[PDB]
C-alpha cells in the first residue's frame, strides 16, 4: 500500500532503479523489485505463450506444455491487460540450463 | 554508431530498439504497443527494461557472467561397466 | 529427460542379478532396514539427510522374483550360485549352436529340460531341427540345473 | 444512462438475453435426395484418391526391434515400393534442382 | 446455455479464422497427396512467391532432400508453377509459385471422367465405357500420362492398338493438351519478359518519344504473347505424323497430361443447359442441349485470354479489351452455324414436328426458328449478324448471367420479401427509404427485417449523407447502393469455405475411422465384407460408408455453385 | 557453444568487482542453504562472512564461466582468479 | 530387461555437496526414477552408470548445482519373444488379472488369444474344457505380441475437483500374453 | 503408474506480440457474458451466471469461490470472458492500421494495389538477415506510398483515391479524386444512377455533394475477409500462424477481462457494493450488442440503428482510450501515465522491508555505517535461515522473541507453507524444535546489510549499503562524511532504509553499493565521501601552526581520535 496510515511501502522509483543498475548489481534489482514487491508463480504453456492457471493452459486444454515461473503481478496483470485488448503478448520460453 | 544522428527523443529511441516494452515504458505506450500487436512483432527479452519489467536476470554486472560448480568427476568411474552379453550375442552371429 | 535410444544393450538375467546384490551390499540393506534405530540420522532427514522410498520395493521385487526357484517342475534359487568363470566357460557351445536369433536371453533364466519351451522360445524349431539338435541344448542349459 | 435508448419498433423483452444461436442456421437445399448417378459419383470420388495413395505419390508419411524374429526370415515383404525416382518423367518439365531426386 | 467448451468443437468456430483461399487447397492436398504436400503447399498459399530455402526455414522439414521429394510430388501433380530468374553479379535460384488450376483436376475429378464418359458419342458399349473411364482416371491420378508407358504397360497387341485411337480423338477434343513451359510459369512474369526484350530492341535517338515508343512495344508484345499462347492452345502436331501402312499416330516422346479449358466450357453449357430447362419446357428444351455442343468444342476464352491478368487492365481508354473480345466474337466465322450445320448433327430421338405453332423431320426451317426465338429471347443467347447465320456472344450475356446466377442464390438462402428487396434494389439504380416504399408497396416491417437480415452480406452498400460539412450518419437520412462486384466476390468466399468445411469433415472422419477404412480397402476384403466382421462393427461399417456417399453427394451439388463465380 | 582451451585465454586474469560480488552472494547462498564449508569458522554464523573469509582464504569451490559476445566461454575458477 | 541412455539435468542441494558427487547425483536420479514409468519408454527399476557428467551450473537464484548427467537404467521390455512366471491375484470374466510379486501388476490378457477353449462362467466355474484347468493364484505362462503406451491425459482442474469431492487407464505400461502353443499357461501340466 | 515427471527451470526468451483471433477469444473464455445484469433483486445481489460479475471470471473478495479454479482472491489468476457482438465494429488501437490496410488494397476485388512483379525486388529485400526496425518501417512506407501512387488495381481499376476519414471516426473513400474532363463506363453508370436520385428528390441537389465511399466497420470486415493470404505479407501482417488473418484485428469478439484486473471494491458510501469503469463499460456494450441483435429479428429503423451503432463504435473508443469528448478512466489510461502501469508499477513500485524517517548526524558511526531505530529494527527484519553454523544464535533469537530487539517476529517451518507469528506458541518449543532448514525473521542487527537511499535519486550514489547499527532514538542516523553524495543536511531530511532480503542481493549491495567501495564519483573519479564543515575546521585548527599539545593533551586527544 501506499500510505504511512495504511502501513505502506518504500517506492523505489525508476531513479533508484538507474541507480541500482548503473550499480551492476542484478541480483539487487530483482530482489527489491520482484522478490520484495510483487512475486506471483504464473502457469505459463510453453506452447502457446498464454498464462494458464492450476497447472492447466486453458487454451490448448491440455496441461501438458504448462511451465511454472515467477514473475512480477504486475506482469501477470499487465498481460491479462492486454489480452483484453486485441494485443496477445505470447511469452516464449528457453532453459537456462543446457548451455 | 547507426551512421545517422539519432537523439534521445521518443522518435530517436525507436532507433533499432525492437523492444515494445522499454519503448512503452518510455512513452507513447499505447501506439507502440497495438502497432507492434498489429505488425506481429518478435521482440527478444534482452534489455535491462524488459528483464526488470519481466523478473529477468539483466546481462549486465553481476549477470555478465555465469558461476559453475566443476563436478571433479574422474574419467575411470564414467565408461559403461560389467557388459558382456551383447558382445556374446554380437559373436554369435 | 529426453530418452537417446530406447534399445539399448541386453540385459542377462544375471547381471541384473548381480547389479542387484551389490547394490543392495552397496546400501539399502534388507537385514538392516529391518532392525529399529531411535536415534536416526540427528540431521532431520534421515541418516546423513537421506532416505530411500519406492526403490527398496522394487530392488526387492525384482532380486525375488530372480531368487525363486526356476519353474522347470513345479533346491537352489537357481541364479544365485552362477560365478563369473561359471558363465564364461560355456562358450564352446552358447556360441557355437547357431540360433541366428538373440534370444538366448530366454533360456539363461527360465524354461529348461522341456522340448516345448525351447520350440516356444525359438519359432518354427522343429521345422528348423527335429533330429538331433533339441537335447544336447536341454542338457547344457539344465547343467547348472 | 443508455437505458433510455429505445426504438418505437423496439420492445423490452427480447433485449438482454442476447448471446446468439451457437452457430447461423439456414438449411441449404444442396442436400436432396441421392439417386444412382450421385451414388456412382461417390463410387468413383472413393475409387479416386485412393489410387493416388496407393500409387507412389504419396509423399506425406513422417517392430522396427532391432532383433529379427526367425518369422521374420524368409517371410514376405510388405510392397516394394516404386520410388519416385523409379518412375520415369520428362526432364524438360522439372527444374534442374529437382533433377538429382530422380534416376539418370 | 452453451459452454465455450461446447462450442469451437462441434461449432467450428476456429475454422472461420482461415482464409477458404488457403483452407480449402490445404484440405485437398492433405486429403490427396499427404500432410507433407499439404504443409508445402499451404505454404506456397500464405507466401506466394518463395524458393526451395525459404521452404526449409518456414516448414518445420528442416531437410533438403524431403523437401526436394515432396516439391518434385507436387510438380508433377502439376499443383505447382515454378520459374528461374537470373541475378547476373552472382549465381541464380530458381523460384517457385503454386498452380491454381491444376488442383481443380483432383478437384473436379469424378465430374471430369463423368463428363467424359457422358459426352462421347459412343457409350452403349460397357467394356469401352471401363476402358475410357480407367485411362482418363490413370492420366488425373498420374498427371503426365505417356504413351511409351501405357503401351508398353499393355500386354496385348489389339488392346494396345484401340489405346492410341482413343489418343487422337481425346486430344481433337482437347481433353489431352501438349504441356510445355507454358503451363508452369505466371502470367504476369509471361507478360513481363514479353516486354522487356521489346523495350531493349528499339535502337537510340529515333524521331519518336516515349509515348509512341511505349505503345509500339505493348502492342508488338500483346501480338507475340497471343501468338505464342495461340500456338499450344489448340495444336495437332503431335498427332501429324503418320508413318507408312500404318493408322495416324501420336508422339509417344511427348507427355499426355488431361486439360481443364475444353471440360469447363463443356461444364458451362451443361449449366446452361439446365438453365434452359429450369426456364424453358422440355420440348425446345431438348434441342438446346445439343445446340450448345457444337460450338462448345471451339468455344472462346471463358473468362481472360490470359491477356488480363498478366498486367494492370487500363487506365486511360479502358474498353479496348473488351471491344477487342467481342471483335473477336464476331469475327471467328467458325463458332457462327446455320440451320443446314445444325440438322446434321440433330439425334433421331427428336422429332422437331409439334415445337411450333404459327398461329395463335429434321427441318431446317423449324430449326431456324428455334434459333431466332433463341436470338430474340430476353436473354441474349444468341445475336444475329446475317440473316440464318448467328452465334452465341459472351460481351453481353455474362453480366446477365452472374447477376441471375448470384440473385437467385440470394433466392434460395432468404425469404421471398427479400428476393423482393434484392430484385428491386438491382434493377432500380440508388434506391432511398423512399423510394423503397415507392416502388415496393408491401408491408415495410419485413422489407426492413429482412433487409436487415441482408446487409450482413456484400449485397447491398450503405452509403452516408452529411447533412453538414462534418459526417454524422445519425444526423440526416442515408441511401443505399448496388455495387455488385462485392456481392459476387462474397459468392466465391462463403462457397470455397463451405467445401472446405466438407472435406474437413470428410478427412477428420477418415481420422478417426482410419482402422476401419484400412481393413476396407483390402484386396481380399473387397467385395466380401459381409461374412468376415462382426456384427456391431460391420453395421458401423454401414453408416460410416454411407455417411461417407453422403459427404460426397453434398460435395458434388455444391461443386455446381463456384465455377458459375469463378468466371470474370 | 565452445569452450575456449585453457592453455590461451584472452580474457582478463583478475577478478571483476561484480565476479567477486556475485561469488560472495553464490557461496552465502549456499552456506545459508546448510552447504559444507572449508574454512575454519572461529564462531562465525553469518553465511556472507563465512563466504568472505573462505574467498580470503581461496577456498571457494565455484569457477566463473565468461562468455564471450561471440558466444563462446572460457571458465576461471575462483582460486586462479587474482585479486 | 533391457538397458536405456537416458540424459536428464539433475539438482543436487547444496546439503549434498558433502557427499561425492556421482553418490549424489545417483541419489537424485533414484529419486526421479524409482518405480517410475518413463513415458513409451517403459518402467524402470534403478539406474545402471553414470556416462557423462556435465559441470554443475548454478541458476542466480538457487545456489544448488544443475547438473546435465547422462546414465543407463534398466527397464523391463518385452517385445514379442519373452515367457514370463506371473502370479495371478483376480479373476474376472474378461480374461484374468494376471499378476506379479508386484513389480507391476495392471497387465491383462484377453481370452481369444487365450486356449480357444476356456471360457468363464457367472457360477464362478473356473474353466470349461473339451481336459484340465487351473484355480487363481498360481504359476502361468504366456507371450507378449504387442505394447500399448497409455499416454492421453487431458484432465481439467475443475474436472477433478468433481472426482475429488466425489471419491481409467491406471498404468502407462501393460503387457499382453497369449497361449497359443501348447505347455504355456502352467510349468508343471505333465512330468 | 506413477509415470516419470519433468521439470526443467526456464526463462522468458522474447516476446510474440500479435492480436487474438475470435478463435482465440473463446479458447481463453471460460464463460459467454449476456446478460446486462450484474446483480439481481431477486437473488440479493449474489453474481450469477452471465453477468458482467460473474464469478467464473473470477472473485472480487477473498471469501468467495471462483467456480472455475474454486480459489479465492489470494489465488484465482483471474479467468476472462468473451462478448458476441452483432454487427462488429472497428478497432481504435488498430484503426491506423486499417487504414493503412485499406490503402494497399482496392476495395472493388479486394486486391493489393502492387503490380504482381513490380516490389517483388523490395519484397525479396525485405528477407535481409539484418533488418532493423527503420529498415521495417522504411519499406513499409515505401510500399505505402506506392500503392498510394498506384491508382488503377490490376483486377479492377476503379481509381482507388484516399482511404481519409471523417471529419465520427468513419471511413471515407474518394472513388472519382483524380477524375477530369475524362468520360467512362463507372462515370456514366454513376452519372445514371443519380440521375435517378434527381429526378425524386427536390432539394437532394445540394446534397449529393460529397457522399463518396464510405467504409464501414461490416464492409470493412466483409472486404477483410476476401483478401487472399498470397498479398499479407506486403500488408506487413504475418499470415503463416492463424490469427494472421487482417480480419481478426475487426473487433468481433470482446473478452471481457477477469474479475481480477477490474476488482469490485467493497462497502463505499453505500453498503452496496461499487463496481468501476471497466464493468460498467462491458455492461453497457452488452446493452448494445444485445439491442442491436434485437433489432435484426425485429427490423428497427435502419436510421436509428445506425445511432446505436455508432454509439458502438464510440463506446469502445474510451473503453479503450478515453480520446474523443473527460474523467472516464480506459485501458490506454490505466498504462499511461507517471502513475500509470509501467512507469508506476513495472519499472518501479513499492517495496517491502523499508522504512523512512529523519535523519540526524552520528561523527561516532563509522562511514559505512547507518545507525537504526530499534523500534524499526523491531519490524525491519531479515528471513535468515537455519543452518549448522547459526542454529543456537536463532535459537536464542526466538527464545528472545519479537519485543525484545534481539528477536524474532516469524518462523517457518522447513515442510511448512505459512509462517508461524511469535507473538503466540510457547516460543521455547520452536526454538527446541529449530530444524536445519527453517526460515527464522529476525531483528535487524548490528552487521546488518541495508540499503539507504535519499531522493531525489540523481547519481548512482544517492543509494548507498552501509552496516545497520541498532540504536535507542527515532532516527536514522548516519556519519556526516557520507552526507555528501546523499545531498543530506540534517534539517529536517527524511532517508529511505531497504533491507535486502536474499544472500545473493545483500553481497551485492555491500559489496558494489557499500561506502567504502564508492568513495569516489563514477562521473570523474574525484572523492565524494570526506570531511565536511565542522571537521575540515577542526583539522585546520590541530594543524594551524600555532597549535602545540604536551604530552597529556596529545594523548587525550590520540584517544579522542581512536
Ligand atoms: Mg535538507
Ligand atoms: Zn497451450
Ligand atoms: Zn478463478
Ligand atoms: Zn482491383
Amino acid at each position: 500500500t501506499e500510505g504511512r496510515s495504511r502501513d505502506g511501502g518504500l517506492r523505489l522509483g525508476e531513479m533508484e532503479r538507474d541507480c541500482v543498475i548503473a550499480y551492476g548489481a542484478s541480483q539487487l534489482l530483482l530482489e527489491r523489485l520482484m522478490i520484495s514487491s510483487d512475486a506471483f508463480e504464473v502457469d505459463v504453456c510453453d506452447k502457446c505463450g498464454l498464462m494458464g492457471y492450476s497447472g492447466w493452459c486453458t487454451t490448448c486444454k491440455s496441461a501438458e506444455n504448462i511451465i511454472k515461473m515467477t514473475i512480477p503481478y504486475a506482469a501477470k496483470l499487465l498481460f491479462q491487460e492486454l489480452l483484453s485488448m486485441n494485443i496477445a503478448p505470447r511469452l516464449r520460453l528457453e532453459d537456462i540450463f543446457q548451455q | 554508431y547507426k551512421g545517422e544522428v539519432l537523439g534521445i527523443t521518443r522518435f530517436g529511441l525507436s532507433k533499432m530498439r525492437d523492444s515494445v516494452l522499454q519503448l512503452a515504458s518510455f512513452e507513447k505506450t499505447t501506439d507502440h504497443l497495438f502497432d507492434a500487436a498489429f505488425y506481429m512483432k518478435k521482440d527478444a527479452v534482452e534489455g535491462v527494461s524488459e528483464c526488470i519489467i519481466l523478473g529477468q536476470t539483466m546481462s549486465i554486472g553481476t549477470g555478465s557472467f555465469k558461476v559453475v560448480k566443476g563436478t571433479n568427476i574422474s574419467e575411470k568411474d564414467l565408461v559403461p561397466k560389467r557388459c558382456l552379453f551383447e558382445s556374446l550375442s554380437n559373436e554369435a552371429a | 529427460m529426453k530418452v537417446l535410444e530406447e534399445r539399448n544393450a541386453f540385459l542377462s538375467d544375471y547381471e541384473v542379478l548381480k547389479f542387484l546384490t551389490d547394490l543392495e551390499k552397496k546400501h539399502l540393506w534388507d537385514q538392516k532396514s529391518l532392525a529399529a534405530l531411535k536415534k536416526s540420522r540427528s540431521k532431520g532427514k534421515q541418516n546423513r539427510p537421506y532416505n530411500h522410498p519406492e526403490l527398496q520395493g522394487i530392488t526387492r521385487n525384482v532380486v525375488n522374483y530372480l531368487s525363486i526357484n526356476k519353474n522347470f517342475i513345479n533346491e537352489k534359487s537357481g541364479i544365485s550360485k552362477m560365478s563369473d568363470e561359471s558363465f564364461a566357460e560355456l562358450m564352446t557351445k552358447l556360441n557355437s549352436f547357431k540360433l541366428f536369433k538373440a534370444e538366448k536371453l530366454q533360456i539363461v533364466n527360465q524354461l529348461p529340460a522341456n522340448m516345448v519351451h525351447l520350440y516356444s522360445i525359438v519359432e518354427e524349431c522343429d521345422a528348423r531341427f527335429d533330429e538331433k539338435t533339441i537335447e544336447e541344448m536341454l542338457e547344457i542349459i539344465s547343467g547348472y540345473a | 444512462n443508455y437505458m433510455s435508448n429505445l426504438p418505437f419498433g423496439l420492445g423490452y423483452g427480447d433485449v438482454g438475453k442476447n448471446h446468439i444461436t451457437e452457430f447461423p442456421s439456414i438449411p441449404l437445399p444442396i442436400n436432396g435426395p441421392i439417386t444412382n448417378k450421385e451414388r456412382s459419383l461417390a463410387v468413383k470420388y472413393i475409387n479416386f484418391g485412393k489410387t493416388v495413395k496407393d500409387g507412389p505419390f504419396y509423399t506425406g508419411s513422417m517392430t522396427n526391434d532391432g532383433i529379427e524374429r526367425y518369422s521374420d526370415k524368409y517371410l514376405k515383404k510388405r510392397k516394394i515400393g516404386i520410388s519416385i525416382d523409379d518412375h520415369p518423367y520428362n526432364l524438360n518439365l522439372f527444374p534442374n534442382e529437382l533433377y538429382n531426386v530422380m534416376g539418370i | 446455455l452453451v459452454t465455450p467448451e461446447d462450442v469451437m468443437t462441434i461449432s467450428s468456430l476456429e475454422q472461420r479464422t482461415l482464409n477458404p483461399d488457403l483452407f480449402l487447397y490445404k484440405e485437398l492436398v492433405k486429403a490427396h497427396l499427404g500432410e507433407r504436400a499439404a504443409s508445402v503447399i499451404g505454404m506456397l498459399v500464405a507466401l506466394g512467391r518463395l524458393s526451395v530455402r525459404e521452404l526449409v526455414e518456414k516448414i518445420d522439414g528442416m531437410d533438403v532432400d524431403s523437401v526436394k521429394t515432396t516439391l518434385v510430388s507436387l510438380t508433377q501433380l502439376r499443383c505447382v508453377k515454378y520459374l528461374q530468374e537470373t541475378a547476373i553479379s552472382g549465381k541464380k535460384t530458381t523460384y517457385y509459385y503454386y498452380n491454381e488450376e491444376g488442383i481443380h483436376i483432383l478437384l473436379y475429378s469424378g465430374l471430369i471422367i463423368d463428363e467424359i464418359i457422358t459426352q462421347m458419342r459412343v457409350n452403349d458399349e460397357e467394356e469401352h465405357k471401363q476402358l475410357v473411364a480407367e485411362i482418363v482416371q490413370n492420366v488425373i491420378s498420374l498427371g503426365s500420362l505417356t504413351v511409351e508407358d501405357y503401351l508398353s504397360s499393355v500386354t496385348s497387341d489389339s488392346m494396345k492398338y484401340t489405346i492410341s485411337s482413343l489418343f487422337v480423338q481425346l486430344c481433337e477434343m482437347g481433353y489431352l493438351i501438349q504441356i510445355s513451359k507454358l503451363h508452369y510459369t505466371p502470367i504476369e512474369d509471361l507478360w513481363q519478359f514479353l516486354y522487356e526484350k521489346h523495350y531493349k530492341n528499339i535502337p537510340r535517338n529515333s524521331p519518336l518519344s516515349d509515348l509512341k515508343k511505349r505503345s509500339q512495344a505493348k502492342m508488338n508484345a500483346k501480338t507475340d504473347f497471343a501468338k505464342i499462347i495461340n500456338k499450344p492452345n489448340e495444336l495437332s502436331q503431335i498427332l501429324t505424323v503418320d508413318p507408312k501402312t500404318s493408322l495416324r499416330i501420336v508422339k509417344p516422346t511427348v507427355s499426355l497430361t488431361i486439360n481443364l479449358d475444353r471440360f469447363m466450357k463443356g461444364r458451362r453449357s451443361k449449366q446452361l443447359i439446365n438453365l434452359a430447362k429450369t426456364r424453358v419446357g422440355s420440348v425446345t428444351a431438348q434441342v438446346y442441349k445439343i445446340a450448345l455442343r457444337l460450338t462448345e468444342q471451339k468455344s472462346p476464352k471463358i473468362r481472360d485470354p490470359l491477356t488480363q491478368t498478366g498486367l494492370l487492365q487500363d487506365l486511360e481508354e479502358a474498353k479496348s479489351f473488351q471491344d477487342e473480345a467481342e471483335l473477336v466474337e464476331e469475327k471467328t466465322p467458325g463458332l457462327t452455324f446455320n440451320a443446314i450445320d445444325l440438322a446434321r448433327h440433330l439425334p433421331a430421338e427428336l422429332d422437331l414436328r409439334g415445337s411450333l405453332l404459327s398461329r395463335k423431320p429434321h427441318s431446317a426451317s423449324l430449326i431456324n426458328s428455334h434459333l431466332k426465338i433463341l436470338a430474340s429471347s430476353n436473354f441474349p443467347f444468341l445475336n444475329e449478324t446475317k440473316p440464318g447465320v448467328y452465334y452465341v456472344p459472351y460481351s453481353k450475356l455474362m453480366p446477365v448471367l452472374k447477376s441471375s446466377v448470384y440473385e437467385y442464390v440470394i433466392a434460395s438462402t432468404l425469404g421471398p420479401s427479400a428476393m423482393r428487396l434484392s430484385r428491386c434494389i438491382r434493377d432500380n439504380k440508388l434506391v432511398s427509404e423512399k423510394i423503397i416504399n415507392s416502388t415496393a408497396l408491401m408491408k415495410e416491417k419485413d422489407i426492413r427485417s429482412t433487409l436487415a437480415s441482408l446487409i450482413r452480406y456484400n449485397s447491398v452498400e450503405i452509403q452516408e449523407v452529411p447533412r453538414t460539412a462534418d459526417r454524422s450518419a445519425s444526423r440526416a437520412v442515408f441511401l443505399f447502393r448496388c455495387k455488385e462486384t462485392h456481392s459476387y466476390n462474397f459468392m466465391r468466399q462463403n462457397l470455397e469455405w463451405n467445401m472446405a468445411n466438407l472435406l474437413f469433415k470428410k478427412e477428420k472422419l477418415k481420422q478417426e475411422n482410419s482402422t476401419l477404412l484400412k481393413k476396407a480397402n483390402r484386396d481380399d476384403v473387397k467385395g466380401r465384407e459381409n461374412e468376415l466382421l462382426l456384427p456391431s462393427e460391420l453395421n458401423q461399417l454401414k453408416m460410416v460408408n454411407e455417411r461417407e456417399l453422403n459427404v460426397f453427394a453434398r460435395l458434388s451439388r455444391l461443386l455446381s455453385l463456384w465455377e458459375v463465380f469463378q468466371m470474370a | 557453444e565452445k569452450a575456449i582451451p585453457k592453455d590461451q585465454r584472452a580474457t582478463t586474469p583478475y577478478m571483476t568487482k561484480y565476479e567477486r560480488a556475485r561469488i560472495l552472494g553464490t557461496r552465502a547462498l549456499q552456506i545459508s542453504m546448510n552447504a559444507p564449508v572449508f574454512v575454519d569458522l572461529e564462531g562465525e554464523t553469518d553465511p556472507l562472512r563465512i563466504a568472505m573469509k573462505e574467498l580470503a582464504e581461496k577456498k571457494i569451490p565455484l569457477v566463473i564461466r565468461r562468455y564471450l559476445p561471440d558466444g563462446s566461454f572460457e571458465d576461471w575458477s575462483v582460486e586462479e582468479l587474482i585479486v | 530387461f533391457i538397458l536405456s541412455k537416458i540424459a536428464d539435468l539433475v539438482r543436487i542441494p547444496p546439503d549434498q555437496f558433502h557427499r561425492d558427487t556421482i553418490s549424489a547425483i545417483t541419489h537424485q536420479l533414484n529419486n526421479k526414477f524409482a518405480n517410475k514409468i518413463i513415458p513409451n519408454v517403459g518402467l524402470c527399476i534403478t539406474i545402471y552408470d553414470l556416462l557423462t557428467v556435465e559441470e554443475g551450473q548454478l541458476k542466480p537464484g538457487d545456489g544448488s548445482s544443475y547438473i546435465n548427467v547422462t546414465f543407463r537404467a534398466v527397464v523391463f521390455k518385452p517385445f514379442l519373444g519373452e515367457i514370463v512366471t506371473g502370479w495371478i491375484s483376480k479373476c474376472t470374466a474378461e480374461g484374468i488379472k494376471v499378476s506379479l510379486l508386484g513389480i507391476f501388476d495392471d497387465i491383462f490378457i484377453p481370452q481369444n488369444m487365450l486356449f480357444e477353449g476356456c471360457y468363464y462362467t457367472p457360477e464362478e466355474s473356473a474353466w470349461i474344457w473339451p481336459k484340465l484347468y487351473f484355480d487363481v493364484n498360481e504359476k502361468i505362462r504366456f507371450r507378449i505380441e504387442r505394447e500399448v503406451f497409455v499416454d492421453v491425459k487431458p484432465k481439467s482442474p475443475k474436472e477433478r475437483e468433481l472426482e475429488e469431492r466425489a471419491q481409467e487407464k491406471p498404468p502407462a505400461y501393460a503387457l499382453l500374453g497369449s497361449c497359443q502353443t501348447d505347455g504355456m499357461g502352467l510349468v508343471s501340466w505333465w512330468e | 503408474k506413477e509415470v516419470v515427471v519433468s521439470e526443467t527451470p526456464k526463462r522468458i526468451k522474447g516476446l510474440e506480440f500479435s492480436a487474438l483471433s475470435a478463435a482465440d477469444i473463446v479458447a481463453q473464455s471460460e464463460v459467454e457474458v449476456s446478460t446486462r445484469d450484474l446483480f439481481d433483486l431477486e437473488k440479493d445481489r449474489a453474481p450469477k451466471a452471465n453477468g458482467a460479475l460473474d464469478p467464473k471470471m473470477g472473485v472480487s473478495s477473498s471469501s468467495l469461490e471462483c467456480a472455475t479454479c474454486h480459489g479465492n482472491l489470494a489465488s484465482c489468476h483471474g479467468h476472462f470472458g468473451h462478448l458476441k457482438l452483432a454487427l462488429p465494429v472497428f478497432h481504435i488501437g488498430y484503426f491506423k492500421a486499417t487504414i493503412q490496410i485499406l490503402q494497399g488494397i482496392c476495395k472493388n476485388c479486394s486486391a493489393i494495389l502492387l503490380s504482381e512483379t513490380d516490389k517483388r525486388q523490395f519484397l525479396h529485400e525485405l528477407r535481409r538477415p539484418g533488418v532493423d526496425n527503420l529498415r521495417r518501417m522504411g519499406i513499409l512506407k515505401k510500399i505505402l506510398d506506392q500503392c498510394k501512387k498506384q491508382r488503377r488495381c490490376l483486377h479492377c481499376g476503379a481509381l482507388n483515391g484516399v482511404v481519409k476519414k471523417a471529419a465520427a471516426l468513419k471511413i471515407i473513400h474518394d472513388t472519382f479524386r483524380w477524375v477530369g474532363k475524362k468520360s467512362a463506363p463507372e462515370k456514366d453508370i454513376w452519372v445514371g444512377e443519380w440521375k435517378e436520385v434527381l429526378a425524386h428528390n427536390p432539394e437532394l441537389e445540394r446534397y449529393v455533394k460529397r457522399c463518396m465511399d464510405d467504409l464501414n466497420p461490416l464492409k470493412t470486415l466483409n472486404l477483410f475477409k476476401q483478401i487472399k493470404s498470397a498479398d499479407c505479407e506486403l500488408l506487413g501482417i504475418d499470415a503463416t500462424v492463424p490469427s494472421g488473418r487482417p480480419e481478426t484485428y475487426i473487433w468481433r469478439y470482446l473478452p471481457a477481462p477477469p474479475v481480477c484486473i477490474r476488482p469490485s471494491v467493497m462497502m463505499q458510501d453505500s453498503p452496496a457494493s461499487n463496481e468501476d469503469d471497466l464493468t460498467v463499460k462491458l455492461t453497457e456494450i452488452v446493452w448494445t450488442s444485445s439491442l442491436i441483435k434485437a433489432g435484426l429479428d425485429k427490423g428497427i429503423s435502419i436510421n436509428n440503428m445506425m445511432e446505436h451503432w455508432d454509439y458502438l463504435q464510440l463506446t469502445v473508443a474510451m473503453y479503450i482510450n478515453s480520446d474523443s469528448v473527460k474523467p472516464i478512466r480506459g485501458f490506454c489510461q490505466r498504462l499511461k501515465g507517471k502513475q500509470g502501469r509501467f512507469r508506476g508499477n513495472l519499472s518501479g513500485k513499492r517495496v517491502d522491508f523499508s522504512g523512512r524517517t529523519v535523519i540526524s548526524p552520528d561523527p561516532n558511526l563509522s562511514i559505512d555505517e547507518v545507525a537504526v531505530p530499534d523500534r524499526v529494527a523491531k519490524v525491519l527484519t531479515y528471513p535468515e535461515k537455519v543452518t549448522r553454523y547459526n542454529r543456537h544464535k536463532l535459537q536464542e533469537l526466538i527464545v528472545n522473541g519479537p519485543n525484545v530487539h534481539p528477536g524474532a517476529n516469524y518462523l517457518l517451518k522447513r515442510n511448512e507453507d505459512a509462517r508461524r507469528n511469535l507473538r503466540y506458541g510457547d516460543r521455547m518449543k520452536l526454538a527446541k524444535n529449530l530444524q536445519i532448514g527453517d526460515v527464522v525473521e529476525r531483528h535487524l542487527e548490528d552487521g546488518d546489510v541495508v540499503l539507504f537511499n535519499r531522493q531525489p535519486s540523481l547519481h548512482r550514489l544517492s543509494i548507498l549499503s552501509h552496516y545497520a547499527k541498532i540504536r535507542p532514538w527515532r532516527t536514522f542516523r548516519l556519519n556526516e562524511c557520507v552526507c555528501t553524495p546523499y545531498n543530506a543536511d540534517f534539517d529536517g531530511d527524511e532517508m529511505n532504509l531497504h533491507v535486502p532480503q536474499t544472500e545473493e542481493a545483500r553481497a551485492e549491495a555491500i559489496n558494489l553499493m557499500g561506502v567504502k567501495n564508492n568513495l569516489l564519483t563514477p562521473k570523474s573519479g574525484e572523492p565524494i565521501i570526506a570531511a565536511t564543515q565542522d571537521f575540515i575546521t577542526g583539522s585546520y585548527l590541530i594543524s594551524h601552526k600555532d597549535s602545540f599539545y604536551d604530552r597529556a593533551t596529545l594523548t587525550q586527544l590520540l584517544s579522542m581520535m581512536s
